[PDB]
């Protein structure tokens, strides 16, 4: 048993104090995104359990700039320091160079910031954006790995969601086609019913290029389609 | 382990040892009158051989109208003392005028607290009533602890054996009180906390602020004391 | 099935209440008016009230009765505090300790009353083997002041049990009041 | 009661431990090896990690370096530690080549190198260096001096020594023959008559001599010079 | 008093002599993925396999871009071969920017080495896990590989961790290399290494195999996604 | 401060529990208003203010009604404060209620993350005024999360007090209606005591305390209404 | 990093006190004309020069230290505490008050205790000398308290040397009559009956500058 310093290794060639946030990001909100040909999508919870809360202080699909979106899961308090980075150095890079930030060079950097060696962030992302060459999305881990994925899944409930994934992605799928996809595997694994309020989905076309967060009036449409 | 670390019951290792390790010193007593405030104390006596005379280290001297009566280490006190001095002068450099009482436990309070936060550092083993007058709200007596929760007061009774000295106060205080009336008031409770009925007078010292605009702040000489010990002879405000 | 297990975690939590608030009590009185505090020394632990020995043999039914309701009444108290543990975790799990040291004392009480059914089995066994060798060599009287001092002995250890029994019941009652809020929540 | 963890922590019997542990970890490493000769001193250097690689060029991984034209330098141990002495060894010469527009000399930089070896050690954080130091040259007027500098500190003078994994062995080799006058050119060809003895036929031991009347710098191995090795006698 | 004492800690040292802790970043490179580095006479192929996590997913990239000559294969963790990266390309552009000619290959990867020593004697920092591989040509194309301790090996083949042993003997066999001065042989030669090293039943070189070559009138060119299974993950 | 090895952190959920042992505070929204509450206790004949222990004040139209560490408020609001009008200075506009809750969160979070230094151990609720006319009370934890509430309860079994607040909690009321609703949360301290009870009305951009005389006209209609 | 104790105690600092209750005695005794200190040099043999080792040292023209625990800080505390004497004789042209003296030197011992990976002052000081308001004679305690002491031992087994001065001291002592009780309290105390030159005495030496007694000059009360 290792686990007095942070920068410890194993025997069996493995880190510690990592591996110990990599089960920290299993217990937050659940959520979804797929890269399409045409954009970007996202899909999250909304555990507002609560009556008294506001419902739209807490939110769970932030944005990096007006071309990045991005979900959260794990630590919410540590969650919204990497992204409040993330919209400092995007936004830096606008000064500098006159175009959006590419998310493979935007992914490398909050990646980066992972690399404090206080502690390691308990945080995964899904970082999605049409900044050049189409869309793209990323999906960041407390280690560093940043792996472009076309359809992935994290929280709690991120281990349904992925084989629901496998067996219904589709290169040729449009924005329509995997909006429907994109509540079919939150309504495998929710403890609720998919309403107008619980789903906070929001999406990023190649067209505008620009992200636009879906409303309860535009989710009603969308939610009762019944896949 | 470390102040750093909390545990698991919500409370704290290193400022709640300093908060029982107070509680091993010598008893002060504070008192607010319709004159002023006063002090009391009591110079705990490793032998006959010390001076007696001249100095006691219970109760100090912070501003020309603040003081404080320390109650604890007594090595750890005299670094507040120096600090809460250069707080009173660097307000009066600052803005031309005393500093408040209120606007000063606040500014000291926090390097208490800055030690019992961060820093790694053992907090301070020290807790005093310090008390004053002001023309924002008259006389004041506040009282500090060691992890900076202050809180304003008319009696307090730390040190050692303070929940019985200050059940004292809570029936034999009143809220007019003269300050011959007071002292004698404030000297039952001195005495009657160590066991004894009549002060040795080489022991127990008394303070007393009576601002006649222009805060006198007169101390006591072992003398002077002995005027008061003799009227707690005749009129005994007995131990109840 | 799924209704009748809910039903016995609620018929427990009921069950536990009621000894701890009206059982037990009565239960330390009970047995503090047999063996009161105030009692002067010397005057409970003697031997001047004292074949086989018929007074023994009264005096340790009424033993049994008071040993069969004490293992009743802790058994499921005992169940009690471990339907109530949470999910074990590593840290932040000061409670379970809590909970664990109630449930320790909970079994040792439990031993202490569950030793006295194998005591009374031991008391009439050896008594006999001694007094066979009376009957053989009648003349050797420390064979009969040996019969003489183990009732003796009985008689005390029967008294004693009745003490450490009113002693643990108020124990326990004081031990779980005063940590009841960690013994009613999980974590 | 495990007291050897720290460098600070003195063990009770006086002695210090914790830095006595590098010395069984440059027993394990290669060996290297120097000798006084009446023309020059002649160096050398055996990797004997032959057995798991069999795939590195065979004279890239040298072990000889010098600080200038005149000073050479080997290791014994860690290779990775020692790279970072060499950058001090330099730079110590570079700083006292622009105070005072001369080389620097032996008896001031063995006695600076040892200072940054031996600096580490007593330091509660930084781990002490894993790698023994030869530090040799040749004077034109005055003959050859070999410095050897091992984990902390102590700057010995000698005449010839061998530090790696075979140290108790080479050593009775070296005093048979007096090599304290003899030659560069015949010495050459009894260093590698000794590696027969203590594993293969093979050029895996890469050395060359600072003096042989060639300007009295700092040389190569000089491979036509090498290859004529009497493999049998 | 041993086998627990001596192995949580960059400074303390094993009574044996051996430093543990960077004992464990040497072997914590042998679980990642497979590499190969063929050295010709004026080319070096760098053949190296990548890792499709999922099938949603897309194959982490493992080849990298150093310079125009200079390209490295990383093989361990991610995390800290990518510092390593940015501080290899910020040195050699300092190089082409300081002065004008390009940054000698031994000199770069001197600096390289001596990045894993400053991480090595602190006791706050610990030592980079990873396996480099630095596979430029300036004037003869050379191949360097580093260690989490400071090292360099002029090498001519290598292997990294996956089934090193299976394809540390293909190439200990193959030193025709030198004379197989035809490209085409020589990437065949490179990913047969792999094919004859590959796990038990698994696809072969389904385009996730990257391919990089550099030579003499050749820069840090990446082999395209058309060009090898043309022809290159056809023949076996 | 580092992690756990199933992935929760022992120096923030130990700092949690440490406001758990706390006065009660209750908060409270409505149209144009917000009603606070709290719940101290002093020893009687002494401690005459108690030097204004709850419902800190941060601007003109900022209250702020901590609960837990008494001591560890002073440093927190003395980082809050200066930090108010720090923003008032460079953004020549009175602080919005979303810049301070954004703030003293951040305050909170920059303590846990990083290392040898102590979280906060105090759990908060502000209520002030956004850039619009408009009243969020917003509510941080020791942890870092924040969100805006309708109502809200932090303290000693803040549970049982949030709970009920669940349930009659109505949309919009009346200036009385809405404190006879915070009023209705004395289910901390038994007997309901006058002088343990102290709320403010926070009103049209400026703060207001509440005098004992219309407090026992109002905390004893609550014992003939359990009837 | 001397942290504190569930007893409310400090641990470390008690473990300081015992290194001065094991060392060579310290004796200081006040008069009415001037204050007189003492201490037993333990000498081991001949090759000490009495010169160089030495227990009374020189603060100022009317301050006098003694010193009674780790030899080893018999220097670095003498070296802060002449430069306090300097810095406050730079902007004073006045001389250094021994209140405004200790209050210092206190402070410095204090905050050797509170700064984490340091420890504390194996020593307790004996202050004395001259001053515009009387003579003092202070006691500076390794926890960072001071003492305004008036006869006074803090060496190996003060607890019965001190009951020597507790019944063999008056209020009005000259101080030449106190060099005998002084003597009485370090001989007739313990071992160390060969008391032939062996023991150093500083005295205020009634308003003059501070007087290191020389070894004839001892021997003259060393005959009684």
């Amino acid at each position: 048993e290792y686990d007095r310093g942070v920068n410890t290794f194993s025997p069996e060639g493995r880190l510690f104090q990592v591996e110990y946030a990599l089960g920290a990001i299993k217990l937050g909100s659940t959520a979804v995104g797929i890269c399409v040909n045409d954009g970007v999508i996202l899909a999250s919870e909304r555990r507002i359990s609560s009556t008294l809360i506001e419902k739209d202080s807490v939110e769970k699909l932030l944005s990096i700039d007006d071309h990045i979106g991005c979900a959260m899961s794990g630590l919410m308090a540590d969650a919204r320091t990497l992204i409040d980075y993330a919209r400092v150095e995007c936004n830096h890079y606008k000064f500098i160079y006159n175009e959006n930030i590419n998310i493979k060079s935007c992914v490398e950097l909050i990646s980066e910031l992972a690399l404090d060696f206080s502690r390691p962030f308990g945080v995964a992302l899904l970082i999605g954006g049409v900044d050049k060459n189409g869309p793209c999305l990323w999906y960041t881990e407390p280690s560093g790995t940043n792996t472009r994925f076309s359809a992935a899944s994290i929280g709690s409930a991120q281990e349904g969601a992925e084989l629901l994934l496998q067996e219904n992605y589709k290169k040729d799928m449009t924005f329509e086609q995997a909006e429907i996809l994109a509540l079919t595997v939150l309504r495998q694994v929710m403890e609720d019913k998919l309403s107008t309020s619980n789903v906070e989905i929001c999406a990023i076309k190649k067209s505008d290029q620009t992200f636009y967060k879906y409303n309860t009036d535009d989710i009603s449409r969308i939610i009762d389609v019944l896949p | 382990s470390r102040t750093t670390t909390f545990s698991p019951e919500g409370r704290l290792y290193q400022v709640e040892y300093a908060l029982e390790a107070i509680n091993n010193a010598s008893i002060t007593i504070g008192l607010i009158t319709k004159d002023g405030v006063i002090l009391g104390a009591d110079k705990v006596f490793i032998s006959k051989l010390i001076d007696k005379a001249n100095n006691y280290e219970k109760i100090y001297k912070i501003d020309k109208h603040i003081f404080c009566g320390v109650a604890g280490l007594n090595a750890d006190a005299n670094i507040l003392i120096n600090q809460s001095r250069l707080y009173a002068q660097r307000y009066l450099y600052n803005y031309n005028e005393v500093q408040p009482v209120s606007q000063l436990v606040v500014q000291i309070c926090d390097i208490k607290q800055s030690y019992t936060q961060y820093g790694g550092l053992r907090p301070y083993g020290v807790s005093f009533l310090i008390g004053g007058y002001d023309t924002k709200d008259g006389y004041q007596l506040y009282h500090t602890d060691p992890s900076g929760n202050y809180s304003g007061w008319f009696a307090t009774a730390i040190g050692t054996n303070n929940l019985t000295a200050s059940s004292v106060l809570k029936q034999e205080w009143k809220n007019d009180m003269t300050l011959e009336e007071g002292l004698l008031l404030a000297l039952k409770t001195l005495a009657k906390s160590t066991d004894t009925e009549i002060p040795k007078s080489e022991k127990i010292e008394l303070a007393y602020l009576t601002n006649k605009d222009g805060e006198v702040y007169q101390k006591y000489l072992t003398e002077k004391e002995i005027e008061e010990l003799i009227k707690l002879y005749t009129q005994k405000y007995i131990k109840e | 099935i799924k209704e009748e297990y809910n039903k016995f975690k609620y018929d427990i939590t009921k069950q536990a209440i009621e000894s701890l608030r009206e059982r037990i009590p009565k239960r330390i009185i009970f047995f503090n008016n047999l063996v009161n505090v105030n009692s002067e020394p010397g005057s409970i632990l003697n031997v001047n009230d004292l074949p086989s020995h018929k007074q023994i043999y009264l005096e340790l039914e009424k033993i049994k009765t008071y040993a069969s309701e004490l293992i009743e009444i802790i058994g499921n108290i005992k169940l009690w505090i471990q339907l109530n543990v949470p999910r074990i975790e590593d840290g932040n799990n000061f409670g379970v300790g809590i909970q664990e040291e109630a449930i320790q004392e909970l079994a040792r009480v439990e031993e202490s009353a569950f030793n006295l059914y194998d005591a009374i089995v031991k008391y009439y066994m050896e008594r006999a083997k001694i007094s066979t060798k009376v009957l053989k060599y009648p003349n050797v009287s420390d064979y009969q002041e040996a019969v003489r001092e183990l009732d003796e002995k009985e008689w005390i250890h029967i008294k004693i049990t009745i003490v450490d029994m009113r002693n643990n019941y108020i124990m326990l009652y004081d031990l779980l009041y005063k940590n009841w809020e960690k013994v009613v929540k999980p974590k | 009661a495990g007291y050897d963890l720290s460098v600070s922590t003195f063990s009770p019997d006086g002695r210090l431990y914790q830095v006595e542990y590098i010395y069984k970890s440059i027993n394990n490493n290669n060996t290297a090896l120097c000798l006084e000769c009446k023309d020059g001193i002649i160096c050398c250097c055996i990797n004997s990690n032959m057995d798991k690689n069999k795939m590195i060029k065979k004279n890239s991984y040298n072990r000889i370096y010098h600080v200038n034209n005149n000073i050479i330098i080997t290791y014994s141990g860690f290779d990775g530690d020692a790279r970072n002495i060499i950058d001090r060894a330099r730079s110590e010469a570079n700083t006292y080549y622009y105070n005072f527009h001369t080389n620097i000399p032996l008896h001031i930089l063995v006695n600076r190198i040892s200072l940054y070896i031996h600096a580490y050690t007593l330091y509660w954080h930084m781990r002490p260096f894993a790698a023994s130091i030869i530090i040799s040259s040749f004077n034109e007027k005055d003959k050859g001096d070999i410095y050897c500098i091992e984990p902390n500190g102590a700057c010995y003078k000698y005449s010839g020594i061998v530090i790696g994994k075979n140290k108790e062995m080479f050593k009775t080799e070296i005093e048979k023959k007096d090599y304290k006058d003899i030659n560069v050119r015949d010495a050459i060809e009894d260093i590698y008559k000794f590696i027969l003895t203590s594993n293969n036929l093979q050029n895996l031991v890469n050395f060359s001599w600072i003096c042989k009347e060639s300007s009295y710098e700092f040389q190569n191995i000089h491979e036509e010079i090498l290859t004529p090795a009497l493999n049998k006698a | 008093m041993y086998r627990n004492l001596y192995d949580t800690d960059n400074i303390i040292y094993s009574p044996e002599g051996r430093l543990y802790q960077v004992e464990y970043a040497s072997e914590a490179i042998k679980q990642g993925t497979c590499a190969v580095a063929i050295k010709s006479k004026d080319y070096v192929v760098v053949s190296g396999l990548k890792k499709c996590i999922s099938k949603l997913s897309f194959p982490q990239e493992k080849i990298f871009k150093i310079d125009d000559y200079i390209g490295i294969s990383m093989s361990g963790i991610t995390s800290d071969a990518k510092v390593l990266t940015k501080f290899m390309q910020n040195e050699c552009l300092s190089h082409k920017f300081l002065y004008n000619e390009n940054i000698n290959i031994e000199s770069l990867v001197r600096s390289v080495a001596d990045k894993y020593q400053k991480n090595t004697q602190k006791s706050s920092k610990r030592a980079f896990g990873v396996g480099l591989m630095i596979a430029a040509y300036h004037n003869e194309p050379c191949i360097f590989e580093t260690r989490p301790n400071g090292s360099y090996f002029e090498y001519d083949a290598l292997s990294f961790g996956a089934r090193s042993h299976a394809s540390k003997t293909y190439l200990e066999k193959n030193l025709h290399l030198f004379e197989e001065c035809s490209l085409e042989e020589l990437i065949l030669h490179c990913l047969k290494a792999l094919k004859c090293s590959l796990s038990s039943e698994s696809e072969l070189t389904i385009s996730n195999t990257a391919l990089a070559v550099v030579g003499k009138n050749h820069p840090w060119q990446e082999i395209s996604s058309l060009q090898l299974e043309e022809y290159l993950s056809k023949v076996k | 401060t580092v992690f756990s090895p199933d992935g929760h952190l022992l120096q923030v959920e130990h700092a949690l529990e440490a406001v758990k042992k706390g006065g009660c505070a209750v908060a409270i929204k409505s149209s144009n208003f917000a009603v606070l509450a709290v719940e101290k206790k002093n020893i009687p004949k002494l401690q005459n203010p108690k030097t204004t222990e709850k419902l800190i004040k941060l601007d003109e139209h900022n209250c702020l009604a901590f609960a837990g560490l008494n001591a560890d408020a002073r440093v927190l609001v003395n980082k809050t404060r200066l930090e108010c009008q720090r923003y008032y200075l460079n953004m020549d506009e009175p602080a919005p209620v979303d810049y301070i809750a954004k703030y003293v969160a951040k305050v909170q979070q920059k303590f846990t993350h990083r290392g040898g230094v102590r979280p906060f151990g105090i759990a908060t609720l502000i209520a002030g005024f956004k850039n619009n006319k408009e009243i969020c009370i917003y509510q941080t934890e020791p942890s870092g999360i924040y969100a805006a509430w309708k109502a809200q309860a932090i303290g000693k079994n803040a549970k049982i007090v949030q709970e009920f607040l669940e349930k009659n909690y109505q949309e919009n009321m009346e200036q009385k209606d809405c404190i006879f609703l915070a009023l209705k949360a004395i289910f901390e301290v038994v007997e309901l005591s006058s002088k343990n009870v102290e709320v403010a009305l926070l009103t049209e951009k400026d703060l207001t305390f509440i005098e004992e005389q219309e407090i026992n006209s109002m905390v004893e209609l609550i014992d003939q209404e359990r009837t | 990093l001397t942290t504190f104790s569930p007893t409310g105690k400090l641990v470390q600092i008690e473990y300081a006190l015992n290194r001065v209750s094991s060392s060579s005695p310290a004796l200081g005794i006040r008069a009415k004309n001037g204050v007189i200190i003492a201490t037993e040099k333990k000498s081991p043999n001949e090759l000490i020069e009495e010169n160089s080792i030495f227990k009374i040292q020189q603060i100022s023209e009317h301050i006098g230290i003694v010193y009674a625990g780790m030899p080893g800080d018999f220097r670095v505390l003498l070296k802060r505490a002449r430069k306090e004497a300097i810095r406050y004789s730079l902007q004073y042209g006045s001389e250094i008050l021994v209140k405004e003296l200790v209050k210092i030197i206190a402070s410095i011992v204090q905050e050797f205790t509170q700064t984490g990976g340091v420890r504390p002052f194996g020593l307790s000081l004996l202050i004395c000398g001259v001053d515009v308001y009387g003579y003092h004679l202070y006691q500076i305690d390794p926890s960072g308290c001071y003492f305004n002491w008036m006869a006074t031992c803090v060496g190996k087994d003060y607890q019965n040397n001190m009951s020597f001065l507790e019944k063999r001291y008056n209020k009005d002592i000259e101080i030449e009559d106190a060099i005998h009780t002084a003597i009485l309290t370090l001989k007739e105390s313990y071992e160390g009956v060969l008391n032939e030159k062996n023991i150093e005495i500083g005295v205020a030496y009634d308003n003059k500058p501070f007087k290191i007694l020389t070894q004839n000059e001892i021997k003259d009360y060393l005959i009684e």
